[PDB]
């Protein structure tokens, strides 16, 4: 009972070091690629110190589980290389015994994740896509330039005016191509709604507010003969920021009470997601006992890129899967627990590595 | 000091390579599982491995500083902790003779980058670029996410893909009249430049007089187009500015420069090329530090995690202070000079500290 | 008495043989040595022994009870133990929870007993006035005896030293050889392996010389010193 | 020559651990460094060869003071060094191990540089190993490799540290050797070693440092019978 919280104490102080470090690199990251999109002109600079804010839950969440994965691999390391735990086999210390005492922090741990997972990321999301969507801290339309042409998604809408004014007002013209991706083979979708003046306008009731002052759209793709022509006004288009539903959908803001009853894929795979966060907490805890045996030659810091990596994959798998699965084609029944159960296999395989070896040796003979 | 000068180089040199052959697979690795997402009919796995594979030597030329300095942390750590560089101290050779005996290598290194960064890089990225593009679009009037957009006096042109040779694909014009009327929309497949002339092969327009009538497709086989778009110019603006050669840099920053655009984008490429040499150096004399000071009784592992670390906190730095100088008011001269800077005034420091 | 008994051990490196056919005994109270030049079998039968090599052939038993095949907390529920040859002192735990660490995990000892076992281990190897002390701070003679106490609290049978004179004051080795001698008397079966011959051999009753994957030689100070092939090939025709 | 250091003093963090110790290695002589482990005799011997910086005192080597040139100028004044570790250059042959270092000295060209070589292989019976890469020597080849690279830098003072560590009694006897065919070439050699037995025999004086002050000096016997020395350092049981 007194190397139960020897063990607990060590890992659980080099687990808190290691992801300060693992979230502060990863918080730097984002910014800079949120920098690099605020200095194309996307994008407000006053409001940067809350889109990070509110995005701290995720990557703690992604971050907990490697730092439980780099504690364990240091702490453990540590105390085999100093002849520590050399004493504690050789009194009576078993295996079973150490990944007993192991698995009291991944407990503690796996609690903050499923917490972080089930309550406050979805809460953090809801609230980043609030401020970026409802508050426009300033519109793409707000950037304009006059003579350079304005591009969103797969070029399906193309916005430009000729005359840019401090007035916004009677803009020479409005030179917008709103593309469907689909819209079946006669119809392309591709729209343009062209008006001798710019109705710039508040933008506040429906986020961005556009309309035609004097209104030419036509529907016709050039492809065909056939030419659709409205020459009336144009009614009110609403335009959202692309920046804000690209990378935060509707599934990662939606409240976990939600998702238990839904029949919609979509949310059946992100319920099934948010409940596996937990499970990587003990599937990298039985991953990374027996592989915390070094030698002085070898050190604790050998095998932590490797770890980092094994990790990284995990979770890429885990996405393509759950990619796989709300897109309908695997089977909602068996889900990512086989992605699950393959690591946990893995970990079982290095788990009882030395056993089943001294078991073969002693049957040989 | 001739033989010990091949054995640091020697071991030095052997390091860096192989270092830089692991970040360059990793790195390769990365892109394509990236590249995976945008799987399609039209783009295949056989023209993803081929741009993956296609875009090596950038990769390479931009990873080669973290090369540098990983490999000479390894390739001197491992003398330094056979005690083989205690020995050469006690010879009576001093710490700036062992720093010139790493650093020679490392000028035929930086020249190698310097060459293909301004001879190799570009020539296959551009390879590379456009035949993603050529793969991904071709579709229709607006089909790709790597077209291109452009306005005459009335007309409107997008075109899908643009190739090295002066020949693009699925050009689109709009031409509106003065009452902003669809006069005529037309789709080409495919254009050559010779001088004034654009020969728009297999171009099927569809004018419509307004004057309450149809629209008559006319299939036109071949057409001249009076446009005024170079093709030299053309393959520069589809292309990254850090995708670009150091003279094609500096002539497009002092094209833009005499029309009065913004070309503070294009400054931060040039200074980030040409300054190459200077982080390289000011990374191995830091990883020179390292070595003889914290880091000579370590094992390699340590050192390993080190550089690593090192590096990616050099390079978050240096990717924040790229943006930074652009959202901000400063040259973007500073934005490569202080890490390297900073990075050289540790290594002294840590050099004299011995 | 028990007899820890190492039959016909062999064991193989790369493609070549280190040992080869190595038989040892150790009785109870006795205390045996295990000499021999640096590159020969020594420490690979010494690590055999322990259990941290496994033996190719040959069968380690002790009191008719195969322990060739058990891992290393088998071999100590067995009652082998083992104290490693750098410091291995926890080092954030206080001297008391040093030996009360090994003392909660003993299933024949309630909490009257463990705190008994506790004091007289105290009072018996005199670091009781070091009672609170972080094992981080304590010299080499209260950290060899604070280690040797927690050694004790598991109750061996048989203590395996692994290099007990290594790097140690000439002062320093009577504390040594009066604690091995306080083990012998308590009733352990101590073997010590130790590059340093002559504190090795007064203190060994009984040694074995292991060169060339071979016991080539067995017997007392006495016998080891006068034998032709020992200064041949190991001690060298001026020792002592 | 004189290798002399004077009134040697250095303070770690907050404590002292060097308090006036001189010293004094004629050219030919023999001379040890002994006393507790905890005791400031590995930082006096470390401060003579220049890898810890000496907060107080002098080292003069003859007329010339090196207290303040580094290690690579004090080895250039006549210093050598010989680590405890193997420090053989593994990817190296033995004559290229010689020759790497003879490479170094200015006062030979090429055909003395030769002469050199073949001097030093014949003189230390490694003449039929030169081709044998330095990582594959077994430890008296390697120790005498190292000796013959240590003398190609011709010094005239070498600080073994440690030499009779772990080593076979057989293996003594070769050492010891060495270093009196070292002492009889005219060279001062300096040993640290835990080895109590073997360096109070190899050696012509000793100096004792106990709590970072030089408690005894002179030879064997005078250091044997000292009491204070015999109750803090050797014990009354010694011999
Ligand atoms: C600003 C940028 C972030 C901050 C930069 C780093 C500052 C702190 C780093 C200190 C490193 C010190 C070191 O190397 O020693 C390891 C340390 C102490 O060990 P030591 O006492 O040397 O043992 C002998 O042992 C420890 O306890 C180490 C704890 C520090 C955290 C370890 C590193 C974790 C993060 C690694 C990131 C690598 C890249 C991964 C990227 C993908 C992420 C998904
Ligand atoms: C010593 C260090 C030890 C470190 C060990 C580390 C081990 C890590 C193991 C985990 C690896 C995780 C890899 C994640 C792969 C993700 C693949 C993916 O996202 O594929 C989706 C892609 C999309 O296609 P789809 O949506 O079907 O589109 C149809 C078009 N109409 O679907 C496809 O079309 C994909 C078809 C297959 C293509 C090949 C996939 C290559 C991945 C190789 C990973 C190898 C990693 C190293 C082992
Ligand atoms: C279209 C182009 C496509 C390019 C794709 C390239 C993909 C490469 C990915 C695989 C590379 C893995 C290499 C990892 C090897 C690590 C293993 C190791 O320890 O190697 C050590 C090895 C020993 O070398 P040895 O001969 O023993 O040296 C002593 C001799 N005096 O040391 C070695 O010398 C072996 C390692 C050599 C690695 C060479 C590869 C890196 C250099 C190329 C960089 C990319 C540049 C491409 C374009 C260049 C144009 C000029
Ligand atoms: C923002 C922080 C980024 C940090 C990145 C990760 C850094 C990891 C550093 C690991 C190496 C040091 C390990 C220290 C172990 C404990 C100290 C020790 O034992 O060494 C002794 C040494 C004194 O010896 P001496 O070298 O003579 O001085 O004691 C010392 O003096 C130790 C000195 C350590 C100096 C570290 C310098 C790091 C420089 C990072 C440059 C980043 C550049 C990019 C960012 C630019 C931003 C503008």
């Amino acid at each position: 009972m007194i190397v139960f919280r020897y063990l607990s104490r060590e890992v659980l102080v080099t687990m808190s070091a290691v992801s300060a470090v693992l979230l502060v690199i990863i918080m730097s990251g984002r910014f800079i690629k949120y920098l690099a999109q605020a200095a194309q002109g996307l994008l407000d600079p006053g409001s940067l110190f809350l889109i990070m804010a509110f995005r701290i839950p995720g990557f703690l969440q992604l971050i907990l589980p490697l730092g439980l994965f780099l504690g364990i691999l240091l702490a453990y390391g540590r105390l085999y290389l100093e002849s520590e735990m050399t004493v504690l086999s050789a009194t009576g210390m078993s295996q079973k015994r150490l990944l007993g005492y192991t698995m009291a922090p991944a407990l503690l741990v796996a609690i903050l994740v499923a917490w972080l997972s089930l309550f406050l990321a979805p809460q953090g999301i809801n609230q980043f896509a609030l401020l970026l969507n409802k508050q426009d801290t300033l519109t793409e339309f707000d950037t304009l330039v006059p003579g350079r042409f304005q591009a969103m998604r797969d070029g399906t809408r193309v916005t430009y005016t000729e005359e840019l004014s401090k007035d916004r007002g009677e803009l020479a013209g409005i030179f917008i191509s709103q593309k469907d991706l689909n819209s079946s083979n006669q119809e392309r979708g591709i729209s343009i709604l062209v008006a001798e003046k710019g109705t710039q306008n508040i933008q506040a009731d429906g986020s961005r507010y556009l309309i035609l002052h004097n209104g030419y759209r036509y529907d016709g793709n050039p492809g065909q003969a056939n030419y659709r022509a409205i020459q009336y006004d144009t009614y009110g288009v609403m335009l959202p920021k692309p920046e804000a539903s690209s990378e935060v959908s509707e599934r990662d803001a939606v409240p976990t009470a939600d998702l238990f009853g839904s029949d919609n894929p979509r949310y059946q795979a992100e319920l099934q997601w948010r409940l596996s966060t937990p499970l990587l907490v003990f599937v990298v805890t039985l991953l990374a006992v027996p592989l915390s045996r070094v030698n002085p030659r070898q050190g604790r810091f050998l095998k932590l890129l490797p770890a980092i990596l094994l990790y990284m994959g995990y979770l890429a798998l885990l996405i393509a899967v759950r990619g796989q699965l709300d897109k309908g084609k695997i089977p909602m029944a068996i889900g990512l627990w086989w992605v699950h159960g393959l690591f946990l296999a893995i970990g079982l395989l290095l788990f009882y590595w030395e056993p089943l070896r001294l078991k073969l040796a002693s049957s040989r003979a | 000091m001739v033989k010990l000068d091949r054995y640091i180089g020697v071991t030095v040199f052997v390091a860096i390579l192989a270092v830089l052959g692991v970040i360059l697979g990793l790195a390769l690795l990365f892109a394509f599982i990236d590249e995976l997402n945008d799987i399609s009919a039209s783009y295949g796995i056989g023209d993803a491995l081929r741009f993956i594979f296609l875009t090596a030597p950038r990769r390479a030329y931009d990873m080669l500083p973290m090369a540098a300095l990983i490999g000479c942390l390894v390739g001197l750590g491992t003398l330094a902790s056979n005690s083989e560089l205690t020995i050469m101290r006690a010879a009576g050779v001093s710490l700036s003779r062992i720093v010139w005996a790493v650093m020679k290598p490392m000028l035929v290194l930086m020249l190698a980058g310097i060459l293909v960064g301004e001879y190799v890089a570009p020539w296959t990225e551009n390879i590379a670029q456009s035949g993603r593009a050529l793969a991904q679009g071709g579709g229709d009037s607006q089909s790709s996410k790597r077209g291109l957009w452009h306005r005459q006096g009335r007309e409107y042109i997008h075109i899908n893909a643009v190739q090295p040779n002066g020949v693009l694909y699925g050009v689109t014009r709009y031409r509106f009249d003065e009452q902003r009327g669809l006069e005529s929309a037309s789709f080409a497949k495919r254009a050559r430049f010779e001088t004034d002339h654009w020969q728009l092969e297999e171009v099927t327009t569809t004018l419509l007089h307004p004057r309450e009538k149809r629209s008559e497709v006319v299939k036109l086989p071949t057409e001249r187009w009076d446009a005024q778009l170079s093709p030299q110019l053309l393959n520069t603006v589809v292309m990254e500015p850090e995708a670009l050669s150091i003279s094609g840099l500096w002539q497009y920053i002092h094209y833009l420069a005499d029309q009065g655009l913004n070309n503070n984008r294009y400054w931060l490429a040039f200074w980030t090329k040409v300054l190459q040499p200077l982080v390289t150096a000011a990374l191995v004399l830091m990883a020179i530090s390292f070595i003889f000071g914290p880091l000579r009784s370590v094992t390699l592992g340590q050192r390993i995690f080190t550089g690593v670390l090192v590096g990616f906190v050099f390079r978050i730095a240096q990717d924040l202070l790229g943006p930074s100088s652009l959202v901000f008011d400063f040259p973007p001269l500073l934005a490569v000079v202080i890490p390297a800077s900073i990075c050289a005034l540790a290594g002294v420091w840590l050099l004299r500290r011995a | 008495m028990a007899t820890l008994k190492a039959q016909h051990l062999a064991k193989s490196y790369k493609g070549r043989q280190v040992v080869r056919d190595v038989s040892m005994s150790i009785d109870s109270g006795q205390i045996v040595g295990l000499l021999g030049p640096n590159g020969a079998g020594k420490t690979t039968c010494f690590y055999m022994i322990v259990g941290l090599v496994q033996a190719d052939q040959g069968v380690v038993r002790i009191d008719e009870q195969n322990v060739t095949h058990l891992p290393m907390h088998g071999r100590a529920r067995a009652g082998i133990g083992y104290l490693p040859q750098e410091a291995s002192i926890f080092r954030k735990l206080s001297v008391s929870d040093n030996i009360m660490a090994i003392l909660e995990t003993r299933s024949d000892l309630d909490r009257n007993g463990r705190k008994e076992a506790l004091e007289g281990l105290l009072q018996e190897f005199h670091i009781h006035h070091i009672r609170d002390n972080l094992g981080m701070s304590l010299s080499g003679g209260e950290r060899r005896r604070v280690e040797i106490a927690r050694a004790l609290a598991s109750a061996p049978k048989f203590i395996l030293l692994d290099e007990p004179f290594a790097g140690v004051d000439p002062i320093s080795v009577g504390d040594i050889k009066q604690i091995i001698h306080h083990l012998k008397a308590k009733g352990i079966g101590i073997l010590i392996t130790d590059h340093n011959v002559r504190e090795t051999l007064d203190i060994c009753e009984t040694a074995y010389i292991v060169n060339d994957g071979q016991l080539i030689a067995e017997g007392d100070a006495e016998s080891i010193l006068a034998n032709d092939l020992v200064k041949e090939v190991y001690l060298g025709h001026e020792f002592r």
